[PDB]
């Protein structure tokens, strides 16, 4: 076997399965990206690079040229994928061992063949062409941006632009002061739908508050026979 | 036994273009740049499927935020879009005219994997003992626009090297206006020629002119095993 | 085989061999990212596109709309991967740079290859069937000056670098060809998490002279047995 | 008389007056900065320059070196100070002559002496000092920030810097497309209440309402007698 | 004891009016790029003139007490004047037929810039006498989203001739100063054939008709 | 005749600065640089009141969003400080320790105007004909910190003109943390010494070190009119 690898992220607090024709090699925690000197850098949600086997909201620490090395003495950011669990009513950020509740879990999965992923831009779950196996099915996501920084982005192709589960908010900012919470900075971009008939068309200005399927592609991951 | 790795190629042209080689087609579409989202810019390399996107839209994508709200058009975003050779037009190109402007791309499945050479003189590079040829083209690596426009193509990707040389490679699409257009904010990055130097000479400043262009730029070869 | 590329850097003057039955397509010089028109366009340190075969200080050319073409004729940077070499007081120019400069080179190999970290003191272990190459401390992310710069995606092996160094990249001025060390140049290291319990608050701590090591995460590169 | 000039803004539909001893020169709409190129610069709401005598979602145009110039062509923003009018239940961008109850007014006040703003720190409205006269008081208002285009700030002894009433979202942000809402990334700062014993001790974590002023630092405007 | 600064748009030294008192002249800074930040000076302020010409008149020092100059890529930006624009980065002397020049001058009372949005002239509130008249000049970037802009109260906000591209970059370690093609200005529009709060009518403008869609301005003094 | 002008001075040490002959002191407080709120740097000019806040916190602003919710100490935001003469230490300061590194300040009243004029030599320029000085020192234009962190002084303003030269002359605050410490990142620009030059030779690169700082900073001098 070549060993092809890759990531399923659970959106939950709890851990996910490997699909089908693959191996479990190691589980953790959902890493999205990190913020250090007002720089987002984004981790592929599809390789096992957005898999951190232990959790902590500040997972590196700073060297400069005088060699000397600060650990969370300065004011940096971690990214990582959130549960649907609902954030308090006082809106503060969570600390402590309740973070538990926020963050994702994830696998590391190797397999024999390659691994892409397919998006429809329509209400429609692609399937996969001739050859290939279906693993899971869920929602474009193409990227998320914060203030200042930038935004961390997913390649189309990698199973992590393909989320099983849609969220307005799924990535949470954690810093060093070892808290996590949404910002409204925080947004998340999605493949629309877009008809055959919509495809040189002026867009259309519309605000959901609901029904969000109506107007998110769907996407489907496969693996190779 | 195939495993399953994935090419894209871009025509950078109006027609749509067919796979090289027994190379199966798994679709075809429309050249994708980057998204400027937020005024942060998202690439998709040229390389990569994700690059080609089958419905175009001057606004395929749609932003949500808090209190589980999301909005198409609604904000100010824009979107990158390869080009073809069309004549550059003297103001913004609107709905149907956009689309003798966007290049043209194409999915494609290979047995074995496929990388890019560059040779960063004149000359086209050959392919490593063992792997063939599939196209031939000019060393294009980075690209900057309006604001923070930017991005670019890693070196081993195809994506790294366009058949033509273009001094205009992209244009910008207004999203919530459906309109596009060339700006003078637009500048494309080459890999340089360096067989006039040594690899630790200081470069010398030079300004190219009509015509001259194309011989300062590096060439390239992309190629996969047989 | 199937044709999959393994990357490596020297982190030295020296030019690195291949492991076992590794069969060598190109060496060449250890490339970061390239500042071009205030951008940072970043490079995979695990992937081939890292590894360029000729040096220089300025290897790109900016081109514009109007069919014109400038080299050398503004402010653009390159970043390499440096060596363990002693910084100097003053930028170094022309030949002196080769000390300064990691090499790489580009392998075959039959099966995977990844990268896997431990975020501890200790070295983790391959999982079964799979062998390791290397070990090292966990690269994540380096800025230069502002927040210009890039980060390494955890599962390339270019996170995994087998020498620390707090400044282990240099910035060359382009048209004027010099090579320097800067005081805002910064690097990011995955951190050492033996102390703690899932869920604490950071330990902040300020670590000095050699015990920095001790602080770093611990990395390995791992290729499986077909 | 000298003729230091300053500005005051009603953050509503209705025009404000100017305070005693001052003279009227024109009235305005209240704009607070522009966001051209993704580049947020920003007027102060104390001089003449936050007073435009008309309204418009794209007060401005770029111009290229190619001797050409485009309106509203492209993506770049305005910043104008709002008023208290809710936004729909819709939660969709205002446009429209429906933008005159979300648009703030302005007047431009011309007297003798040089303006001041003085800031408390607490829920105590600071006195005028010796020989200076009260003109009015408010919240002090620090900056705004946008998402990767900056923020536009305000000099905390300019007058611009105490905003008669305090608002969670002073700042509205308007479009070349001819709309103006909200969005998750504006956000406004604020000067806190410190106690004196709080000065060296470390902040404590809370998040208010909007109502709960108690947090928001105090300031007051004066000019000068004889 | 009021200070106006006045710059010239061209490679003569402009001269105080009337009363005024010249105190010093200089070259005309728009903003410096260092360490990939941009600092702007205020256009209608005397720091935005200064005596002394260089395309890297600054110093950077760090932390260990050891300073460097024109060691790395800092630019500097300066207004430019009407002269032909060439192919290559000026270098040496002949660089000064592409730097204006400025001067600060005292005036009894304040000095102000107000603007009209439209076609006109805007007039001098009571009591004021206009001292020059100009274009709204308001925000410039070179590459990216580097640049800067102008207090719309400040004459610096108030330029005398209009021009597509009123700066130059210098690159400071190299000593050269030339153009790029990703210079962008930004002035305020002509409202005179809007609708009030309509959505704006797009426009592409090319050559001598741009000046009829720039607002003007006038900078004022108070007797 | 009284304008009622206000002048800024800051000591650079632990002693509060003492206003100048018959100057209404106003009053006193810390020397404030600027504030990085959402990776925004605003500053405030050392030369106006506002760069003088009578009540020092490591985060003494608060923001304000979307569904009327205000948040203090809630993020990662930080703010620098003007620093004095005493040590530098080799870990983030805590609390009441940063007491003996924090600038005190002194906001007074003038008669008349007050401005700042630069020789860009070694030699102490003189004021304007008419004009009588208040203190001397040395040219400090801009500086660059941590991620976007930046700002500068306008030359004729007196932040421009500081009496002591200081390498590192502002401290980095840890906003929610109350944690303040010195970093490479940050880099002071000051007006350079042109005596050896012509005002349109190249510049040629100069390490300059220890004590022969002071002979390559421009001199400057604060001056009032009588
Ligand atoms: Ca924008
Ligand atoms: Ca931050
Ligand atoms: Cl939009
Ligand atoms: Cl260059
Ligand atoms: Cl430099
Ligand atoms: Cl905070």
């Amino acid at each position: 076997s070549r060993g092809f690898i890759f990531a399923r992220h659970s959106q939950s607090v709890h851990v996910p399965q490997c699909p089908a024709n693959t191996n479990l090699l190691w589980e953790g925690y959902s890493l999205s990206g990190n913020v250090a000197a007002s720089r987002a850098v984004g981790q592929d949600l599809g390789q096992s690079g957005s898999c951190m086997m232990r959790f902590t909201t500040m997972p590196y620490m700073l060297c400069d040229i005088t060699n000397v090395c600060h650990f969370a003495q300065n004011n940096d950011d971690s990214l990582w994928l959130s549960t649907a669990e609902p954030m308090p009513m006082t809106m503060t950020p969570i600390q402590g061992r309740d973070l538990m509740k926020y963050i994702s879990r994830c696998v590391v999965c190797e397999t024999t063949t390659r691994i892409i992923a397919l998006h429809s831009q329509s209400m429609s779950i692609p399937d996969c062409p001739g050859g290939w196996e279906e693993m899971w099915t869920g929602y474009s996501y193409f990227m998320s941006t914060l203030d200042n920084v930038g935004g961390v982005g997913q390649n189309l192709v990698s199973p992590g632009s393909c989320l099983e589960e849609f969220r307005a908010q799924p990535v949470i900012e954690c810093h060093g002061h070892g808290r996590c919470n949404y910002y409204d900075a925080l947004a998340s971009f999605w493949l629309t739908v877009i008809e055959e008939q919509d495809q040189f068309v002026q867009p259309r200005q519309q605000t959901l508050k609901a029904d969000f399927t109506s107007k998110i592609s769907r996407c489907t991951v496969c693996r190779r026979r | 036994y195939l495993t399953g790795i994935l090419i894209t190629r871009h025509s950078q042209s109006e027609t749509v273009p067919a796979c090289s080689a027994g190379h199966t087609e798994l679709w075809t579409g429309y050249s994708l740049l980057y998204v400027d989202g937020n005024d942060y810019a998202h690439n998709q390399d040229l390389g990569s499927p994700g690059s080609c996107v089958p419905r175009f839209s001057t606004l395929p994508v749609l932003s949500c935020g808090q209190n589980n709200v999301c909005n198409y058009a609604s904000r100010n975003d824009k979107t990158f879009w390869l080009t073809t050779n069309a004549a550059i037009p003297m103001m913004p190109v609107e709905n149907i005219e956009i689309r003798q402007y966007i290049s043209r791309c194409v999915v494609c499945e290979a047995p074995a994997n496929v990388i890019a050479v560059h040779s960063q003189t004149i000359e086209v590079p050959d392919c490593p003992n063992g792997w063939e040829g599939l196209w031939i083209g000019y060393s294009f690596l980075m690209h900057t626009a309006v604001g923070n426009g930017g991005g670019g193509q890693a070196l081993q990707s195809p994506g790294s090297c366009l058949e033509d040389f273009r001094a205009t490679p992209f244009i910008e699409c207004n999203g919530a206006k459906g309109t596009c257009h060339f700006y003078e904010t637009m500048t494309s990055f080459w890999m340089y020629n360096l067989e006039s130097s040594q690899p630790f000479e200081r470069p010398q400043q030079q300004t190219i002119k009509a015509g001259e262009r194309q011989s300062h730029v590096s060439r390239c070869q992309v190629c996969m095993k047989n």
